[PDB]
């Protein structure tokens, strides 16, 4: 899970969002970067995604922090189901299909909202149709591996 | 400051509209899944293709792609007559 | 025949225009396509890429630590 | 066409920061030298001299037009390629070895990284036991 230049590769990363030199990651750090390029977060959001990663409360992100988000994993545990369960929101059938022309539409109206070239990656990830099908058992076990 | 059991049964409360409108807390409460689990699904899978390095949810960031289009254009031109140079030098060399 | 001389420092410049004509035409061929790089061979654009992906996948797990709380409450009666 | 003339339109742009329609050398050894490049007075002006057409010694759009239109893919220079390949090749046929490629690559001319030329091996796929028949390059190039 760990290797040599893993290490080196997190430290160059944390330089990236810290122009300070000082060890930490502020919002107005974070909130720049994303400004940068190039989407345009308010105020907020930023701090939950700091809370989200500070771990001692200070309001700001140090190094430790930093390598325990990323140490932190997705595949490697259970959330599949926690995926799964989100799918399960939208499937009001029960089968284990959700339609593909509704995929399209949660995936672009909803949330973060997708691109529609990003949504034709999932479609053609997705090898699937009967009426069209997207069994979305087999998109979260494809996102963890 | 005193307690011991009364033991009577009729009521006067007039007791049991909470009954169908304590739906509406678990319909408002339905209601705040559909954003949470559209961006769960969005942002797991924007870490997905973010480990494919062509795979284009990188267009999705118009300057950055600008400047790539940008840089390689730059590039093609500018070796097309580094081309013709060592083109027509070439023929130089040749010739007698 | 002691004007090889001339005849051979004629060929010694032909030498690198072969060369060239060479690298000049394949990395013209290497261009068209965008993926295969003879695009690392520039330094600072290339960092300026991985800086540039090293970025995203960071705020978009951010992202997704928050999108995977926020839905953990909304789960949560 | 609509396309590419669009296109080509935004590629002299970028060399010409002045928006006065035309490319000096200075402009073009801006570029080069921001793109990590060292490109001399001589190498600027031979790469504009080969592209100007009127000697004025800068370009305008439609010289550079022709340049873009101008062919490379044609039935006279990929034989003008092979032999410069024929040069390298001391035996008479069709075959050059394949460390042998490696050298002048790497060490001659432009010269070019060890990655670029695993690029042409790897593109090659030839080898009697280690060694290239150029012909089949210069058909690759030449689509
Ligand atoms: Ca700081
Ligand atoms: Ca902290
Ligand atoms: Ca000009
Ligand atoms: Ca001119």
């Amino acid at each position: 899970q760990l290797t040599e230049e893993q290490i080196a590769e997190f430290k160059e990363a944390f330089s990236l969002f810290d122009k300070d030199g000082d060890g930490t990651i502020t919002t107005k750090e974070l909130g720049t970067v994303m400004r940068s390029l190039g989407q345009n977060p308010t105020e907020a959001e930023l701090q939950d995604m700091i809370n989200e990663v500070d771990a001692d409360g200070n309001g700001t992100i140090d190094f430790p922090e930093f390598l325990t988000m990323m140490a932190r994993k997705m595949k490697d545990t259970d959330s599949e189901e926690e995926i799964r369960e989100a799918f399960r929101v939208f499937d009001k059938d029960g089968n284990g299909y959700i339609s593909a022309a509704e995929l399209r539409h949660v995936m672009t109206n909803l949330g973060e909202k997708l691109t529609d070239e990003e949504v034709d990656e999932m479609i053609r990830e997705a090898d699937i149709d009967g009426d069209g099908q997207v069994n979305y058992e087999e998109f979260v076990q494809m996102m963890t591996a | 400051h005193h307690h011991h059991h009364g033991s009577d049964y009729d009521d006067i409360f007039t007791t049991e509209s909470a009954l169908k409108v304590q739906q509406k807390q678990r319909q408002k409460h339905f209601n705040r899944q559909i954003p949470a689990a559209a961006s769960l699904i969005q942002t797991a899978w924007r870490c997905y293709a973010a480990e494919n390095p062509d795979s284009s949810t990188w267009k999705i960031y118009i300057e950055f792609s600008q400047l790539r289009e940008h840089h390689r254009a730059t590039i093609k031109v500018i070796r097309r007559m580094q081309y013709f140079v060592a083109k027509k030098k070439f023929q130089q060399a040749r010739k007698p």
